């Protein structure tokens, strides 16, 4: 997962 | 960003039935249960979710992601994340  | 203290970014999702209920919509793959579970909520914006404690975003999961193991990696100062997985839990994910 990528954060943002 | 994040927040690490005691008090909840938003309160209003501070509910597991409230989290729960964004994902009625949830197409993705990695599990909204575990999600809700987790602290995130859909923002209803792809599979971007916010935790509702500290307030960090995660979005481009995986399928067989988890969401705790991705909640401490980019948020170990997360409060809701400490009293639920522990600090030991959060250390040993930034493992030497
Ligand atoms: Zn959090």
């Amino acid at each position: 997962a990528k954060p943002f | 960003f994040p927040n690490s203290t005691n008090l909840p970014r938003n309160p209003s999702m501070a509910d597991y039935e409230a989290r729960i209920f964004t994902f009625g919509t949830w197409i993705y793959s990695v599990n909204k249960e575990q999600l809700a579970r987790a602290g995130f909520y859909a923002l209803g914006e792809g599979d971007k979710v916010k935790c509702f404690h500290c307030g960090g975003g995660l979005t481009d999961w995986k399928p067989s992601e988890d969401p705790w193991e991705q909640h401490a990696k980019w948020y170990p100062g997360c409060k809701y994340l400490l009293e639920q997985k522990g600090q030991e839990y959060i250390n040993n994910i930034h493992l030497t």
